[PDB]
RNA sequence: UUGAUUUGGUGAGAGG
DNA sequence: CCCTGTCTGGCGTCCTCTCACCTATGA
DNA sequence: TCATATTATTACGCCAGACAGGG
């Protein structure tokens, strides 16, 4: 139907050819009767008839003359909604200048005339005036006049001179102003100079003045002379429940430009004089600035009472705009809302549905249904049939539900499993009956819930609601690779009381033959649910391509996992139940049922699950008592052996023995040390209370405690909240952050008295708080990621490349954190991976890596897989199958369509619920040594010492794979050596932090060059001890006269020629910094490893500051450039740093601010992504400096680090993409043969296909930059300005692209939400291959 | 019974064609921006279609969707929504020339 | 009956294709003058074009040869009705 | 050709 | 002229339910 | 009833982005 929405600016003549009509009149409507005004804002001749097909007044009562209008009517004679797409214009006797391109930041028409803001508002408010071409005068064209400037020149200039003030001496200056002329004189500009700051000043006025060359934008369409009214029917006029008329704001805006336009020319017609029209037009120019866009101005003007009123531009910006409202998100009919209920029954493809609500949603299908029978004839005999609810209706009812799926959706949606699609069975009642798995998807507890049912009407909706939306075919949370049908809490009670074991029981150590004969003989009721038992089981293991192998054994086990055997299909072998069965074993079990017997035996089996569950939950009978919750018996010594020790640390407090930190310190450390003591007696007493005798002496067993069930299982309860029924309730911490030094030591079952519980509701209060208010940031960082991705499409098959992330274990210095199965599991490798002996092809280059290659992975102990990831996808516009990876809730590669951008928003934000808001080196294990990034020398005495900062010591183990590393500074005392092998907990690592060696290469003898005690070193001799040392002074201490004076150390050797570096002829002079402390004095004979100076010295936020990317405070800074570096002027601001490289240019330098410690000296080499200080790393420093993989190796990292501090797993696939959507865009270095700009930043698929279609040909390409925007820059800096309009600011990109006359090849997906056809992602990815293919 | 609620078709608003909203004025569910994203992240998008042009805004498909359905034809013509020529009507009534481009 | 589609996703092995190729078999069903090529069990036409599916005689390429041979079928009863 | 007004907007409180 | 406080604009969660209250003037 | 047309409170918290000031 149409292709593209294009936006440019509106001329006087395309408003004259909108409209209908000129609205004079600002007369609204008659008021006292019911008919409008003639001709007033809702005429009759300028829009249309307020009845269908009638002249309102009186003619045409009929269907025959439509259009007719005689001279007493003065009307139209068309439909009812004809006034709806009719505007009218005002003719504005004074022109006005629009105040989205006078007030944009930057203003349109502030960097167009080349004048500053403040100066255009003074002429246009007539506070000012401003000369046009005034001839042979000494004045220029943009420079401004005043009342002074004026008078003085009024009589001086009297002839050839002009000088007006206004929209229409503006109007003029940009009618007058050669676009083409100016372009060449910028363009010129920006190459005759070399301003930093002008050239950016000059590439943004020069942008914006030939994109407006480009369209057909002219410069005096800025200023508004025929103002466009918005139709009536789209400023409703309707009365509420009374008499009088409840008024739109709009039409207090157009009555007033009315009125005040009406004045203008009626004082133009009496030749008032030049104060009151300056005036009067004044009053017309904020008249229309208020309606346009109200309060963008000097504060907004109001109706009732205090209130501003609602304005044009407030109906389109906002949260309740007309994007965010009413075309993003609408009403919808066919749906219904009710509470939510339990209902045990359902299988999980279907859900309880009311009987009223289906009668009423489904009244269209029993209208067609009840016509098709023959029962009644006409429509509204059908309504009555309904209306009355007769006795024939209800299998009408049962026959339109049969096959016909609902969209259940709660409330919150936040990611894809909160809209499922089941079928309905009907309900005696009024709540929803929804299946109780399906619940942990949702959220959705049964505390008062309401859920929204919605109808597929068409087709191929009741096609996409069985085959994309039901509920069976969701058993997989696309995050991840975990179940989401996971069994929630009365069932794995259930099932943990089932298969459990006991030391006696009825049928102690009888026989049975078979499965069917233990539930026999736990209902005939001669054995108990758990008694061990040896049965006769038959695991049917696969082991062959396809074909079930049958194997009988008698198992050693109980009742309950024969019970439950009966239930577990063919291929699982027996041992998935033959243990205790918590959550995480019912978790894996399903788990592993669906990998390998595939999805249906998986929904049969988690609804026998179900069953059994509930079933034997409730033969257990499984309470809470009182007596339930066992005090220990040592928790009233442990917490008087805490009172004698607060009670000896406050007679030393007495005694002034301690410090009052140490005192604090002392009292937080015994209180959670007999914290921990009270939780490991009531764990105990807890763990394993249950001493029962069997045929004998006793012997223990774990409890069948109830509460104790109800933890180890896992179903509601951890090991905190038992802990607090039961031992004290740890130390809680007041609003200040800091904890109190008196805890809470009663528990719950012993009554907390006044003040315990007050310090207890400080704990609460502030959490709380914090859930209430961290909602809005995890809902807004949804927003902000799902308006970013938007448009990533999986849009082919192969990009055809080599390139791919290299995907390793991370270890943070512990044991391995997350091992290398989580991260390339399902993600298809790079290049093919060489197996760990030798050179060996042991999986290919192209293959998806699932669960089995994850194993013989595993099995060959491979160190770290080149792995495919998004950001080095090479498709234009998408992202291509294989680079993406699993599909993550289906088992195969993501298909071609599936959108990716929106699961993956939808999956990083929806855990921000969840997160929080607000010496030397120990090894552990015992294995070899290994180190990177090393560079080393032996000291005297044999421990070798290292000469680089940024070494990487890793422990590798026996079989390849690394299994520890560390991060040494420069100068330790190393125990140890290379590829040497230790034992575990050996101390491998010294070095002291507060003082940093200056430790050598060679030896020699040490002189003081430049070290002079009394300018550049000072005399401090020590106190108590007496070796002195001479103290090194800073370059801000001393005076001017010897500040110059630079102190360094350099060793010879016995005579005092210069002892060299070993490979250059440099000799080894080290400059001391400041603040340093002289250890090693003159004369002294030194060796390698000794000092010669002492220098002394993120929760859900992170997750905001990482994808949004700003900077912190304190950044680590970095080299630009490798070679020798040097520092430069001492203290203009900051203090500079010169990096001369060794082969490559010399001219890069940065000025650092000096309050900062700095890692490099004098005589040090350094390379790009190598750093100068420390702190954290912005970055933009990692996109310029290292590479791309580098920084979203280190956005998936330090995001990670936060998912995984929380503990919620995610894919890493979703994070990639969210980076690759934030450095979409790019910068040109050199423009090439193309026909960009020098400094034009422009997206990176453009300029990719642009020298790639030129580099195909002859010509060279053109070199580009990556750069990272932040997601709400990047998404609001897109080639779609509906994209970027439905999202932040509107005025903004309307303004941008209205100026720049963009247009909107629409391509994504809510450039088709908004204008309501096929999103080109899901099923519309055919039909959108289709529209481009036909083109 | 003070929260179930069920819409097939009833009344609408003035200025936009969308249902009502509330349960004393008989009016259906706001399918909102975070449900749209949800069937975005399926493949529905015949289901969000529907969703948003016959089912809620477009005055020609929802008539022609009632006697489809009641003829027992479940298709939908879908058209325009009516409140995306509402914005092209407020941002036009701006001194913006927004269109809509070539077949 | 129907609970999953699974092993209909199997034969047409793209999961969005399912339903284009269900929805043109169920809209041949529905309106539209056909009859279906399995049993039916008191199923909708959507189970009952996913149960086509679901055995292997419906696809992509089977609705269109079916379409070709109705327009030949009709080219035929043009040209022998008129000539 | 067989019938009609809240949405609009504010404020306050509540549910998940 | 390159850092720099300082000022100005622009964000800040979805869905639902109940109730009340709505410009002054004026020969 | 039918045209006439706008004044005497302050009490967010970042976080970019643009601007006059000065070593
Ligand atoms: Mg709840
Ligand atoms: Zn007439
Ligand atoms: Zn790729």
């Amino acid at each position: 139907e149409f292709d593209a929405i294009k936006i440019a600016l509106a001329s006087p003549d395309m408003i004259r050819s909108w409209s209908f009509g000129e609205v004079k009149k600002p007369e609204t409507i008659n008021y006292r009767t019911f008919k409008p005004e003639r001709d007033g804002l809702f005429c009759a001749r300028i829009f249309g008839p307020v009845k269908d097909y009638e002249c309102l007044c009186g003619k045409y009562k009929r269907l025959k003359h439509r259009g007719v209008i005689c001279e007493k009517c003065g009307v139209e004679v068309t439909q009812t909604k004809v006034r709806r797409e009719r505007m009218g214009h005002i003719e504005l006797a004074s022109p006005t200048a629009h105040i989205w391109f006078l007030k944009s930041l930057p203003s349109r028409i502030g960097l167009l005339l080349d004048m500053p803001l403040r100066d255009i508002e003074r002429v246009l408010y007539f506070e000012s005036y401003v000369v046009i071409e005034g001839g042979m005068t000494n004045l220029e064209r943009q420079q401004i006049l005043t009342e002074e400037q004026y008078l003085d020149a009024l009589e001086e200039f009297g002839d050839e001179f002009d000088a007006k003030m206004g929209a229409e001496a503006i109007q003029a200056l940009l009618k007058s102003m050669d676009l083409e002329q100016e372009c060449e004189q910028l363009r010129e500009e920006l190459n005759e100079t070399n301003s930093e700051t002008k050239r950016k000043k000059l590439t943004k006025r020069i942008k914006l003045l030939e994109a407006f060359v480009q369209s057909g934008n002219k410069p005096e369409w800025m200023i508004l002379t025929v103002l466009p009214v918005l139709p009536p029917d789209l400023r409703p006029l309707v009365p509420l429940d009374g008499g009088r008329f409840a008024t739109s704001d709009l039409n207090d805006l157009y009555r007033r430009v009315i009125n005040r336009n009406n004045r203008l020319k009626r004082l133009l017609d009496l030749a008032a004089p030049d104060i009151i029209v300056r005036n009067e037009k004044r009053m017309l120019q904020e008249a229309v600035d208020a309606l346009l866009d109200n309060g963008r101005r000097g504060r907004a003007i109001t109706g009732s009472n205090k209130r501003p009123l609602k304005s044009l531009a407030d109906m389109i910006k906002g949260k309740q705009g007309r994007f965010r409202q009413n075309l993003l998100g609408k009403r919808v009919d066919y749906s219904g809302r009710s509470v939510i209920t339990v209902g045990p029954y359902l299988r999980l493809h279907q859900c309880g549905l009311p009987k009223k609500m289906a009668l009423e949603l489904f009244k269209p299908f029993i209208y067609g249904k009840l016509e098709l029978r023959g029962l009644a004839t006409t429509i509204k005999a059908a309504k009555k049939m309904v209306e009355r609810e007769e006795a024939v209706v209800w299998d009408i009812l049962d026959e339109v539900i049969r096959e016909h799926p609902v969209l259940l959706n709660r409330a919150p949606t936040l990611h894809r499993l909160g809209i499922q699609a089941f079928e309905p069975v009907l309900i005696e009642g009024k709540a929803i009956q929804l299946h109780p798995l399906v619940c942990a998807a949702y959220n959705a507890d049964f505390d008062g819930d309401q859920m929204a049912v919605h109808v597929p009407l068409t087709l191929e909706a009741q096609l996409e609601a069985r085959a994309l939306m039901m509920s069976t075919n969701n058993i997989l949370s696309p995050a991840n690779g975990e179940p989401i049908i996971v069994p929630s809490q009365d069932v794995v009670l259930g099932l943990y009381y089932m298969t459990r074991d006991c030391v006696n029981a009825k049928g102690e150590g009888m026989v049975l033959t078979g499965p069917k004969e233990a539930e026999r003989l736990y209902r005939s009721g001669l054995a108990s649910l758990h008694a061990r038992v040896k049965v006769r089981i038959t695991e049917y293991e696969k082991d062959a391509n396809g074909e079930l192998v049958a194997k009988t054994s008698l198992k050693d086990t109980t009742v309950g996992r024969a019970i439950l055997w009966m239930i577990v299909p063919k291929g699982l072998p027996y041992s998935i139940v033959n243990q205790a069965l918590g959550k995480k074993a019912i978790s894996k079990m399903l788990n592993t049922c669906y990998r390998i017997l595939g999805l249906k035996p998986t929904v049969i089996f988690a609804d026998q699950i179900m069953y059994t569950g509930f079933a034997y939950a409730a033969r257990s009978g499984a309470s809470v008592g009182i007596d339930d919750m066992v005090i220990p018996e040592k928790k009233h010594e442990i917490i008087s052996e805490a009172e004698a020790e607060v009670a000896e640390i406050q007679e030393q407090f007495q005694s002034g023995l301690v410090t009052a930190g140490e005192r604090y310190n002392k009292v937080i450390d015994i209180w959670a040390a007999a914290n921990d003591r009270v939780s490991k007696a009531m764990m105990d007493n807890l763990q394993t209370e249950t001493v029962i005798n069997r045929d004998g002496q006793e012997e223990k067993q774990v409890s069948f405690n109830s509460i104790y069930m109800m933890a180890d299982s896992g179903a509601r309860g951890s090991a905190a909240q038992i802990r607090q029924l039961a031992g004290m309730r740890g130390l809680m911490a007041k609003p200040d952050g800091s904890i109190i030094e008196t805890p809470i030591t009663a528990n719950f079952r012993e009554g907390l008295n006044v003040l315990q519980y007050f310090i207890s509701t400080h704990g609460a209060r502030k959490g709380l708080a914090d859930t209430a208010l961290k909602t809005a940031n995890s809902g807004y960082l949804t927003r902000r990621l799902v308006d970013v991705a938007q448009d990533l499409v999986v849009t082919e098959d192969d990009c055809g490349t080599h390139e791919g992330i290299m995907m390793t274990p991370v270890i943070e210095g512990g044991d391995v954190k997350e091992p290398l199965r989580d991260r390339v599991l399902g993600r298809v490798t790079a290049e093919d991976v060489l197996k760990p002996g030798t050179a060996d092809i042991l999986v290919p280059r192209n293959t998806l890596l699932h669960e089995q290659w994850c194993d013989l992975l595993e099995e060959n102990s491979v160190d770290a897989v080149k792995v495919r990831s998004v950001v080095s996808c090479d498709t234009d516009f998408g992202v291509c199958a294989h680079c993406y990876g699993r599909d993550l809730a289906r088992g195969h590669i993501i298909n071609k369509g599936e959108a990716i951008g929106v699961i993956a928003a939808q999956s990083i934000g929806e855990p921000g619920t969840q997160l929080t808001m607000r010496s030397s080196i120990q090894v552990k294990n015992k294995g070899s040594i290994k180190l990177s990034n090393v560079k080393s020398v032996v000291n005297s005495s044999g421990k070798l010492v290292i000469t680089s900062r940024n070494t990487e010591l890793k422990l590798i183990d026996e079989f390849g794979r690394t299994k520890e590393s560390y991060k040494v500074p420069y100068g330790a005392v190393l125990a140890k050596g290379d590829g040497e092998q230790v034992a575990g907990g050996e101390t491998v690592a010294n070095w002291d932090p507060h003082t940093m060696p200056v430790i050598t290469e060679v030896s020699g003898f040490v002189r003081f060059t430049d070290m002079i005690d009394g300018q550049t070193i000072t005399r401090q001799t020590d106190e108590l001890t007496g070796l002195s040392s001479l103290v090194v002074l800073d370059s801000a201490e001393r005076t001017a006269g010897g500040k110059d004076l630079r102190p360094a150390l350099k060793i010879v050797d016995a005579q005092g020629n210069d002892v060299l570096i070993p490979g250059t002829d440099m000799p080894a002079q080290y400059f001391l910094p400041g603040k340093a402390i002289v250890q090693l004095e003159d004369g002294v004979q030194i060796s390698s490893g000794d000092t010669l100076a002492r220098i002394p010295q993120g929760g859900l936020p992170r997750v905001a500051d990482l994808f949004e990317a700003r900077r912190p405070k304190e950044p680590a800074i970095l080299a630009e450039i490798s070679g020798i570096v040097s520092f430069g002027k001492e203290t203009k601001g900051k203090r500079r740093l010169v990096i001369t490289p060794v082969d490559g240019s010399d001219p890069y330098e940065e000025m650092i601010p000096k309050w900062r410690q700095l890692n490099v000296f004098e005589g040090e080499r350094v390379e790009r992504g190598d750093v100068i200080s420390d702190g954290p790393e912005a970055p933009h420093d990692i996109l310029r400096l290292r590479g791309v993989h580098a920084v979203t190796r280190y956005i998936v990292n330090e995001v990670q680090d936060v998912y995984r501090l929380q503990g919620v797993k995610i894919n890493d696939k979703h994070i990639e993409v969210i980076v690759r959507q934030m450095l979409r865009k790019a910068t040109i270095v050199n423009a090439g043969s193309s026909d960009f700009l020098e400094g034009e930043q422009v997206e990176y698929s453009r300029v990719k296909i642009a020298n790639r279609e030129l580099e195909a040909n002859g010509k060279v390409g053109a070199t580009y930059s990556r750069d990272l925007l932040g997601i709400t820059k990047a998404s609001l800096a897109t080639e779609s300005f509906i994209s970027a309009a439905s999202f932040q600011e509107t005025t903004r990109v309307l303004t941008e692209a209205a100026v720049a006359g963009k247009r909107d090849e629409l391509r994504g997906l809510k450039e088709n939400v908004i204008v309501g056809r096929l999103i080109p992602a899901g099923t519309g990815y055919a039909y959108h291959q289709d529209r481009m293919r036909r083109r | 019974d003070d929260k179930m609620h069920a819409r097939s078709t009833g009344s609408y608003s003035l200025v936009t064609q969308q249902p009502l909203g509330g349960k004393a004025q008989f009016g259906g569910q706001r399918f909102g921006e975070m449900e749209v994203w949800a069937l975005e992240a399926y493949g529905a998008a015949y289901t969000l279609q529907e969703m948003l042009t016959v089912k809620s805004d477009d005055v020609n498909g929802r008539t022609k969707m009632y006697k489809n359905i009641v003829d027992g034809n479940h298709q939908m013509e879908p058209g325009m929504p009516e409140s995306f020529n509402v914005l092209l009507k407020e941002i036009r009534s701006l001194g913006i020339n927004i269109e809509l481009e070539d077949e | 009956a129907r609970v999953t589609v699974q092993d209909a996703v199997e034969k047409i092995g793209n999961r969005f294709d399912l339903v284009l190729v269900a929805a043109r078999r169920a809209r041949q069903m529905q309106v539209g003058g056909k009859d279906p090529l399995v049993p039916e069990e008191n199923d909708k036409t959507t189970v009952i074009a996913l149960r086509e599916i679901e055995e292997g005689l419906i696809n992509n390429q089977i609705l269109d040869v079916r379409e070709r041979q109705e327009q030949q079928e009709q080219e035929a009863a043009e040209l022998q009705a008129v000539t």
